[PDB]
């Protein structure tokens, strides 16, 4: 299958140079366009600009002339961004997007890499267990959880028993607190009567402050 | 300047119903070769956009027969017969005739249901958090429709204002349902000075508000 795999999320200072990849597989790489797409938070997708992987031309939109460049690494199957002089505008999801040039469209995306410019040094959160609601003995569903407190930057990544336990489950959006640092909960609902079972646990991954957990949530 | 106007910015659509996304040009779409390269992709929550419809009516593979495009010029419409659950999220149409491409805005397609009473749930700080010196209690509202709820928090019978974040997911792939978190946070010492820990819930879905709670300790 095509597919389009991006690096992780990062965390810049103001001034400095960030360069993000997305290596591609599954297609003849040389033969298609690759494509630089921009969603700041909230925002509508922006086109950046291409290169062609053919001729190693870039092309750019208006607003990307300048402190923006495309590099390719063919034997890798690799295209890249750099952004130097980074800004505060420059907080944003970017996504390679594969261009087919025979309709001229977008045929296949990136999952996208979250960029945070700020002055602030990273935070990696604390994990604390929610615990089970009931016990096993009067049955029907049982909630069940983790606390993923005080982080900076944005993203996160929880998942439950290593991606096995994903019926059920909430993430909630982050939310920032008085002190300038995210929170948020992961829910999962489950019978009851398998708390006597099952075990659980959240894995939690902040990759900016290279921070792994796993916390198991019991009683 | 191309600018690309999609209206409505958002379209609540009952299941089984028919949604309608218009998308205008402020230049032809239809290119001196004779093409017009008019597109749609749908980007779902916290996901990358996917490709739908390409040159105004071609759907991509994979895409189902209820999705359909038309229109000529500068004006466009996707139309989704029978809307399904899976079918959320931001519709965005494109255009690649003029340098350089360029989106619409978004349209974020909303599915109307049933009301759906949330259950509740409350949790008390863990024991590894109190060490830390923090007291967050967590109130879960899950399966809820509509959106719309009150939740409150008495601490000893008290009203609490001030000390809370609400959090509220996308709605569900499946059933369009919401689901709430409320989170009372306070210091170790003033959790330690009170009781009884309540969440009410006030919803469309109860007769009656909810109230959960826990004495501390136990």
């Amino acid at each position: 299958q095509v597919q389009l795999v991006q690096s992780g999320p990062e965390l810049k200072k103001p001034g400095e140079t960030v360069k993000i990849s997305c290596k591609a597989s599954g297609y003849m790489f040389t033969n298609y366009g690759m494509n630089w797409v921009k969603q700041a938070p909230g925002k509508a997708l922006k086109w950046m600009g291409w290169i062609n992987p053919y001729t190693g031309e870039s092309t750019f939109a208006d607003d990307f002339k300048g402190r923006f460049a495309f590099f390719l690494e063919t034997s890798a199957t690799t295209a890249y961004l750099q952004i130097n002089n980074l800004k505060n505008e420059d907080t944003a999801t970017y996504f390679c997007a594969r261009g087919t040039t025979i309709v001229r469209a977008f045929d296949y995306w990136g999952q996208g890499t979250s960029v945070t410019v700020s002055s602030a040094s990273t935070k990696g959160p604390s994990v604390f267990p929610l615990a089970p609601s009931s016990k096993s003995t009067s049955g029907g569903t049982a909630a069940l959880g983790c606390l993923v407190k005080d982080y900076f930057p944005e993203p996160v990544t929880v998942s439950w028993n290593s991606g096995a336990l994903t019926s059920g489950v909430h993430t909630f959006p982050a939310v920032l607190q008085s002190s300038g640092l995210y929170s948020l909960s992961s829910v999962v609902t489950v019978p009851s009567s398998s708390l006597g079972t099952q075990t659980y646990i959240c894995n939690v991954n902040h990759k900016p402050s290279n921070t792994k957990v796993d916390k198991k949530v019991e009683p | 300047e191309l600018v690309m106007t999609q209206t409505p910015l958002s379209l609540p659509v009952s299941l089984g119903d028919q949604a309608s996304i218009s998308c205008r040009s402020s230049q032809s779409l239809v290119h001196s070769n004779g093409n017009t390269y008019l597109h749609w992709y749908l980007q779902k929550p916290g996901q990358s956009p996917k490709f739908l419809i390409y040159k105004v009516s071609n759907r991509f593979s994979g895409v189902p027969d209820r999705f359909s495009g038309s229109g000529s010029g500068t004006d466009f419409i996707l139309k989704i017969s029978r809307v399904e659950a899976e079918d959320l999220g931001v519709y965005f149409c494109s255009q690649s005739t003029h340098f350089f491409p360029t989106f619409g805005g978004g349209t974020k397609l909303e599915i109307k249901r049933t009301v759906a009473a949330p259950s509740v749930f409350i949790f008390p700080p863990s024991d590894e958090q109190l060490k830390s010196g923090t007291a967050s209690v967590v109130c879960l509202l899950n399966n809820f429709y509509p959106r719309e709820a009150k939740v409150q928090w008495k601490v000893d019978n008290a009203l609490q204002s001030g000390n809370s974040q609400e959090s509220v997911t996308e709605q569900d792939s499946k059933d369009s349902t919401y689901s709430l978190s409320s989170t009372l946070t306070l210091s170790k010492a003033d959790y330690e000075k009170h009781k009884v820990y309540a969440c009410e819930v006030t919803h469309q879905g109860l007769s009656s508000p909810v109230t959960k709670s826990f004495n501390r300790g136990e």
